[PDB]
């Protein structure tokens, strides 16, 4: 949970209000299995724009 | 891209844009950062 948290804090520094978003529901554990490597921080930013906005087609 | 559409993708480039433009055109790369902080910028409010 820490680890989950940290990365939350880490992606933009997203407010727990937004970690109950259900896009952040579901990504926020497989981005805890990741990260730990020296991937990026700015790669998991735009994952999450592109995943939120896959969300979003009304 | 194939045979004929790289054919006129070249066509456009070395032909179309050079003679209307007359040597006015620039051509570069817009900063891949600071595109990534503006979406940034735009994402943290998550009300619907």
């Amino acid at each position: 949970e820490k680890k989950k948290q940290q990365m939350l804090t880490g992606v933009l520094g997203l407010q727990p209000t937004m970690a109950n978003h259900p896009v952040l529901g579901v990504f926020l554990p497989k981005y805890a299995k990741q990260n730990g490597g020296n991937v990026d921080k700015t790669a998991f930013r735009l994952d999450l724009i592109r995943m939120l906005a896959l969300h979003r087609l009304n | 891209p194939s045979n004929e559409n790289t054919i006129l993708s070249k066509i456009f480039y070395f032909c179309v844009l050079p003679a209307l433009s007359n040597n006015k055109a620039c051509g570069a790369g817009v900063n891949v950062k600071e595109l990534v902080l503006d979406l940034f910028y735009t994402e943290p409010f998550i009300c619907p």
